[PDB]
RNA sequence: UUCCACCUGAAUAUUCCCUUAGGAAGGUCAAAGUAUUAAUAGUAUUGAUUGGUAAAGAUAAUGAUUAGGUGUCAACAUCUUGUCAAACUAUGAAUAAACAAAGAAGAAUUCUCAGUGUUAAAUACACUUCAGGAAUUUAAAUAUAAACAUACUUUGAAUCGGCCAAGUCUGGUAAGCAGGACUGGCGAUGCGGGAUGAACCGAACGUCGAGAUAAAGUGCCAAAAAGAAACAUAACGAGUACCACAAAAGGUAUUCAUUCAUAUUGACAAUAGGCACCUAUCGAAUGAAUGAGUCCUGAAAAUGGAUGGCAUUAUAAUUUCUUAACUGAUACUCGACCGUU
RNA sequence: GGCGGCACAUCUGUUACAAGAUAACGCAGGUGUCCAAAGAUGAACUCAAUGAGGACAGAAACCUCAUGUAGAAUAUAAGGG
RNA sequence: GGGGUGUCAGAAAAGUUACCACAGGGAUAACUGGCUUGUGGCAGCCAAGCGCUCAUAGCGACGUUGCUUUUUGAUCCUUCGAUGUCGGCUCUUCCUAUCCAUUUCAAGCAGAAUUGAAAAAAGGUAUGAUUGUUCACCAUUUAAUAGGGAACGUGAGCUGGGU
RNA sequence: AGGUAGAUUACCUGACGUUCCCAUCUGUGUGAACAUAAUGGUACUGAUCAGGCUCUAAGCAUCUUUACUUCCGUGUUCGGAUGGGAACGGGUGUAUCCUACUUGAUAUGAACCUACC
């Protein structure tokens, strides 16, 4: 049976990590948020003014407004059957940059690469480049040839028992 | 013996050290921060600060502005220069430090092109009272912000005559007029030593008591000739020659090794040649 | 591997295939199960998939061809006899006896007494 | 007379029935509390475009 | 608390109450009425994250604790050693949680481009239907499933005494005791099996015909089996899980295996001669320890009785097999008819 | 049931199961206050402890140097900073 | 904004009824029954010792494993539109963890008297002072005057001494 | 090569010693005035007589520490699932996921803007 204090059952979460006390970094404060952007809630205990709850911790969110001194991030939060939106105004040394894109993102540079050369060779009557493939699981492998002029054996049976003491 | 030293491999495992700046004793992060953080609603637009730095000999001032990268300097202006501008000696002065403020000032505005709307002042009638830039047509002025660093702000500390230099010289950096070298006594007891009035005023008092103590104090002052009374008007002239021509300056450079490293065969081989006289000795 | 426990699976013969398809086959068209009757009922369902004959519906499945997603997903699923499960019971894994889990080639034999 | 005082059985499976109802897109939309000076020029602009198009449509 | 058939079909969370045998908001549910619909997911994969549980650590931080060295009785240092923590922790899983995988309406590029504001001024930058406008290219960007899909709107019924299982937990000596996390069930549920049983196993039901099946069974009750090898059984011993009970310990009882010693021209027991020792006959296994199965003792309660009963005993018990053997549900397949959509 | 206690409004760690929620008259404790400074800001300094020294002075008084990641202090209970 | 409801979403509130009454309840106590067996009873394993010598004739500490429901506990599953709630008297039956008689083995068993153990539950197991007492403690007698169950056997069988 | 400002915040720390200063940095001289305190020790200001003595920076060492790599070890633990085995207690097999401590090898910084040599 617990309380109904705010900061409850933080003695593990809200702890700074193994030799991360004392002052954050400063590209904290200096990296430049705009609006669509995705970051990452994460209460910084060493300041408490303006700390978010400890429901917002690890969750992922979008940046909906910028402030001078807070940055808006905007969640999702679960309800009894149901989803709200939560809107939210953190300064930026409760936040973090998402890197949950990072893949997508490169994934467009690797197709405008492709796009702007196809308008490089239509034009000029050079065959056009097609597209990078989709991505896709993990297929069956083919059928190959495995060499028998590097190849060595090593005979595979189950060990006899020997104790460990 | 009874030694309990807190130095064991225990020790180190839970020590953090702190920030490498901070460790070396030369960057104040607690203030910093607050010097740098621009509004988030305001996307990479530079916060600019003046760095005045003063060294045993040299007064270093540079406008800087802060990124994740690093800091960049947009202009830096020195004081071991101002032999080009006619100040031979006595560069870490209270007079020093204006030019080398209002070189800077100069400088930038240069730079950036707009010193011909931005002058300032420039009479030495009015190098004592307090001025700061104001909106020229609709165009606002320059704004600084002022780094002192890890140097204690008194009442006549020479990193405000850095600031006054650049308030006068066409840039506006936010101020109050409460700790210049008067904020007591009155505009002329500035203007004086902005004029070098207490270098001057030493000399005077100096000869008249002792010899041996003027030449100690003073020996390449007397050996290059300058007079106590030519020191206010040898910084008029200084002033005049910078605001003329405050566009800086332009061979192969010369390196000194110092030490190289060991490669892991000299490392190992060492070793190897400890060890084997290991059993030769025993 | 998750629904293990609920499922027998393996990999299946093309005499496997043609007959489940030939015997048991149908599709979804307009909502309704209709089995295989005609070419032309599988070349109205299929006809923008490049798959106008029955001998086309097997090839594509059992090759796994680019258009197999959507072929597969017309066919409904196949309704099965009743058949021995296992040796001891339905409640292991096949390699201990049991029913369910990967038979691997081994399926067949179990579809055999069950289509 | 002791009851039991609280149960989570047969919660989430009474959840998942009409399941988590998300927002809609008129949600995510909102502009309410957004900085003062950008919206100040988002209206500057808008009865700039609004004032142009009515004039046009009134000449004609 | 009064007629029939058909269709859909629950609850024991959360908030408040002079509230606890009861009410209102809310959840589950039903019926009506809609929208071409930025309005699909109790799933898997790839990518970047969050956590501090299981584990692990023990002069790594906080505590607990067994000793042994070295240095100046003890002491204090320092190096090792044995064992620990729900209210200790460096490290840290598995399962999970929340994102992305192209909706100002399916992309991209080029040209042109305005209003505010930031700004030292901006041609940078911010917002403005990726302000706006015109051309060119274009349906591409993991898997799977989904149009009687998806999104709902309104009105309202009943309900918030619950109980059970567990490769789970806390209090307790323990309880068919008390209380919790996740799921599945009974309640609301019949059918086949466990003899009988609310929860166990299979599988959920319109009326039937025929067929393969499920759990599980094949000496008789009772539908259905034949063969193979073994440790059991001289005993109310063994015999269908949940389940309706048995322990520590002992045995020169029995089967198998490992290790060691003696086994030859001669090991043990026996006989005869000078209890140990040596001689001859006797001629093939002998002795010792340990482990794993089975058996016996350990094993005493009240009406007469319960592998279900009869009964079995190189089984008709137990453990494992072989044979394209068999038996069997209202579940599955095909066909016929009735109703809903 | 009574008597006892407040699990009746409430906070900390743990039970609690690495998202959220979360039981017992479960465990160890806490609240109905205190503060014109113990609020705000600026500047300077670094704490506990240990070692070596100095008259009384000793195990504990004050002074100096060195080491000193907070082992101090922060009104309070505990946990965070 | 303040004056407050501490039962803290906030009535204005002392007891006793054995003279008691009503609507209800096994949602809930007092008696049996059922799960458990801490507690009570009984039984084992080991061997530090006692037993003049001698761990095991007879006991067995420190540890440890079970059985029973004949005590008391723990829970609240059945009964609240009622299962007559202690003891005694009468009577039958059942268990053995046996008190006697019968058959046996062992002793630190010369005899006698005894002590430990096995088969065996077909037979027997008393009279009174005090107490409602179960229990207890006495005085006798006896081969012995054993321990318990049957809704804590037995109230349309009795008594009404207790409650 | 050095100095100012930094960003990563121990590959950057700590201990024992070592190498230059040619520029720069530092230590170094002084106390009249701004200003400073019990002390010109700090901070402040004025200066250049000497010095690489400490700083600072570069390197050494079977150096503690720290950061990567294999091994530990598919070991501990874990999700799913029996009419699987055991009187309990606890512990298989199957299809899966897989830490930690430790030891061994390597490294002891990389990198941005401005001025001057």
């Amino acid at each position: 049976p617990l309380s109904n204090g705010r900061n409850r059952r933080t003695r593990k979460l809200f702890k700074r990590p193994f030799r991360g006390h004392g002052l954050s970094n400063t590209s904290t404060i200096l990296h430049t948020y705009k609006v669509g952007d995705y970051v990452t809630i994460l209460c910084n205990s060493s300041i408490q003014h303006g700390l978010p709850y400890k429901a917002f911790h690890g969750k992922t969110g979008r940046v909906w407004n910028v402030n001078p001194h807070a940055i808006g991030v905007m969640v999702n939060k679960k309800v009894n059957n149901r989803i709200v939106v939560k809107r939210l105004h953190i300064s930026p040394e409760h936040i973090k940059p998402s890197g949950c894109q990072k893949d997508f993102l490169e994934r467009k540079a690797a197709v405008a690469a492709i796009r702007k050369q196809n308008i490089q060779l239509k034009k000029e009557g050079k065959p056009l480049l097609p597209l990078p493939a989709k991505r896709l699981p993990k297929q069956p492998r083919p059928a190959e040839l495995i060499k028998g002029a590097d190849i060595k054996f090593t005979t595979v049976a189950p060990l006899k028992f020997e104790e460990l003491y | 013996g009874f030694l309990k030293v807190i130095k064991n491999r225990a020790y180190f495992k839970k020590y953090q050290t702190q920030f490498r700046r901070r460790r070396e004793g030369k960057t104040d992060y607690y203030a910093r921060r607050k010097m740098i953080f621009q509004d988030k609603d305001k996307f990479k637009t530079p916060k600019y600060r003046v760095v005045v730095r003063i060294t045993n000999k040299t007064v270093i001032a540079q406008i800087a502005y802060s990124e994740i990268i690093g800091d960049k300097i947009l202009c830096a202006a020195y004081s071991h220069e101002l032999p080009r501008y006619g100040v031979k000696l006595g560069l870490t002065n209270y007079a020093a430090a204006y030019c080398t403020g209002l070189l800077l000032a100069r400088r930038l505005l240069q730079k950036l092109g707009m010193d011909k709307q931005f002058v300032g002042v420039s009479d030495a009638a009015k190098l004592g009272e307090d001025y700061t830039p104001e909106e020229v047509d609709e165009r606002r002025p320059f704004k600084c912000i002022l780094d002192v660093g890890l140097a204690r702000t008194t009442t006549g500390s020479k990193v405000f005559a850095v600031l006054k230099g650049m308030c006068d010289g066409g840039v506006y950096v936010p101020h109050s007029a409460t700790r210049f070298a008067g904020a007591g006594e009155n505009e002329e007891a500035l203007r004086s030593r902005i004029l070098g009035g207490h270098v001057a005023a030493y000399m005077k008092y100096l000869s008249g008591e002792d010899a041996d103590l003027y030449k100690k104090q003073f020996g390449r002052f007397i050996a290059a000739g300058i007079a106590p009374e030519a020191l206010e008007n040898i910084y008029i002239e200084a002033h005049k020659k910078i605001r003329e021509n405050p566009a800086a300056e332009k061979k192969e450079h010369k390196k000194y090794p110092t030490s190289k490293k060991l490669t892991l065969e000299q490392r190992k081989a060492a070793i190897q040649a400890k060890l084997a006289k290991l059993a030769q000795q025993a | 591997r998750l629904v293990d426990p609920y499922v027998t699976y393996g990999y299946p013969t093309l005499e496997t295939v043609q007959k489940l398809i030939y015997k048991r086959g149908a599709l979804k068209i307009n909502g309704n199960r209709m089995p295989i009757t005609s070419n032309c009922m599988i070349k109205k369902a299929l006809g923008d998939k490049d798959v106008v004959c029955v001998d086309d519906l097997v090839h594509e499945i059992y090759t796994v061809g680019k258009h197999f997603k959507e072929v597969n997903n017309k066919l409904a699923p196949f309704k099965l006899n009743g058949a021995k499960i296992a040796e001891k019971n339905k409640k292991i894994h096949f390699i201990l006896g049991g029913g369910f889990g990967n038979r691997e080639l081994l399926i067949n034999k179990l579809l055999a007494n069950m289509i | 007379s002791k009851d039991k005082n609280r149960s989570s059985h047969n919660q989430s499976h009474k959840a998942h029935r009409n399941g988590f109802y998300k927002p809609k897109k008129s949600a995510y939309m909102s502009t309410k509390g957004m900085n003062v000076q950008v919206l100040k020029n988002t209206k500057a602009q808008r009865k700039f475009a609004l004032a142009k198009k009515l004039e046009a449509k009134k000449a004609a």
